């Protein structure tokens, strides 16, 4: 079977402008494992991105965490670009500090 | 510690 | 309370690109403690938690040998499943393995686990008596016959009842500071005005462990499951978890809505309102 990933883009700690933080993009519940995940700053692919080791839930659906150290500003906009086989086109999730 | 099949 | 040890395994064949990709992780409760990736130049099982780093060379040597050994069996097994299902070599397939044990407060084995999935679906699973198998189809039933003849269930039962539980209790003890201790969620309720007439209420649980938590919204003591946006529990990135529950309410009627938070770290369930 094939399942489409669920996508969450959030911060490790509460958004504080001008303070070092972590930008997280959590992709979960997808199958197969092959997935493409990108962090975006102002529409530019973030360069230093790390990810968790591949794991899966009780239902064999996979989950990954892509993270990067970032410093939130008021002007700068952040997003997560995920590409999967279950997606006709790469899905983009904008980052909301309130979520 | 892991298990390994025979 | 009760604690669990789990090892997760995934092999995915890569037609044309090369040999199958193998990745495995180890979890004690909700704490990742080991990992192996076949994509590494000189792959080895590496420590992802502090309390596992104590183990000596023979441990990391034996573990790495096991991980390399499992990857190779996964190749053999992937090829076999091709012939079972009469599938093409051109297609990429996934094989997934999980085995573990659950213990109680007394350090006694509650149950033992060993499951295998092919292309994301259940293939064959070891039953709770640790002496029987559940097969998904005629292909898994073929495997069931082989494994019964090879006494794989008796192999696993010995490990699950013995070496699994012992080492789990060891890990639990070695990292008792972090493992046994439960972090309560930092909780607050936020207010988000959608329109002049409507606002959104979001209930937050941050930095808690383990992942097991319950967030609910109530309208006048009544439950709002239908109209609650409940996101999946997410890792904060520091071995802790985050989760929020949101409801939309009419402006000026926030006092009608309460957020109820139930976690292990909390002495008693919490009730929150926007302030
Ligand atoms: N679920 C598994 N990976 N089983 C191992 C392969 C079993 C198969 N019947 C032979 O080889």
């Amino acid at each position: 079977i094939q399942r489409t990933p669920k996508i969450q883009v959030y911060s490790r700690h509460p958004a504080e402008n001008g303070k070092s933080n972590f930008l997280n993009c959590y992709v979960s519940g997808f199958h197969p494992s092959d997935i493409e995940v990108d962090l975006l700053k102002n529409g530019e692919r973030i360069e230093k991105v790390e990810h968790s080791d591949l794991s899966f839930s009780k239902d064999w659906s996979f989950y990954l965490l892509y993270y990067t150290e970032f410093t939130p500003t008021e002007k700068d906009e952040y997003a997560c670009r995920v590409n999967h086989v279950t997606l006709s086109q790469p899905k983009i999730v904008k980052w909301d500090r309130d979520m | 510690k892991r298990w390994i099949i025979l | 309370g009760s604690h669990s040890m789990r090892y997760f395994h995934t092999s995915v064949s890569r037609p044309g690109r090369g040999e199958p990709r193998f990745i495995t992780v180890g979890y004690v409760d909700d704490t990742l403690f080991v990992r192996f990736d076949s994509d590494a130049a000189s792959p080895r099982e590496e420590p992802r938690a502090p309390w596992i780093e104590q183990e000596g060379p023979e441990y990391w040597d034996r573990e790495t040998q096991i991980c390399k050994a499992k990857a190779q069996t996964d190749r053999e097994d992937l090829r076999t499943l091709l012939r079972y299902y009469n599938q093409s070599e051109a297609g990429s397939h996934t094989l997934q393995n999980m085995y573990g044990c659950d213990v109680g407060p007394d350090g006694r084995l509650l149950r033992g686990y060993h499951q295998d999935a092919y292309d994301g679906k259940d293939y064959i699973a070891l039953n709770e008596d640790l002496s029987s198998w559940t097969a998904a189809d005629t292909a898994a039933q073929i495997t069931q016959r082989k494994w019964e003849a090879a006494r794989v269930a008796e192999q696993l039962r010995a490990y699950l009842e013995g070496e699994c539980v012992e080492w789990l209790r060891r890990y639990l003890e070695n990292g008792k500071e972090t493992l046994q201790r439960a972090d309560p969620p930092k909780t607050h309720v936020t207010h988000h005005p959608i329109s002049d007439h409507e606002a959104t209420l979001r209930c937050w649980a941050l930095g808690f462990y383990p992942a097991e938590i319950t967030l609910t919204w109530q309208r006048d003591g009544e439950d709002q499951t239908q109209d609650t946006e409940l996101v999946e529990t997410r890792p904060a990135g520091d071995r802790t978890f985050q989760k929020w529950a949101a409801v939309v309410v009419p402006s000026g009627e926030e006092q009608r809505y309460t957020c109820h938070v139930q976690h292990e770290g909390l002495p008693k369930p919490l009730t929150l309102r926007w302030e």
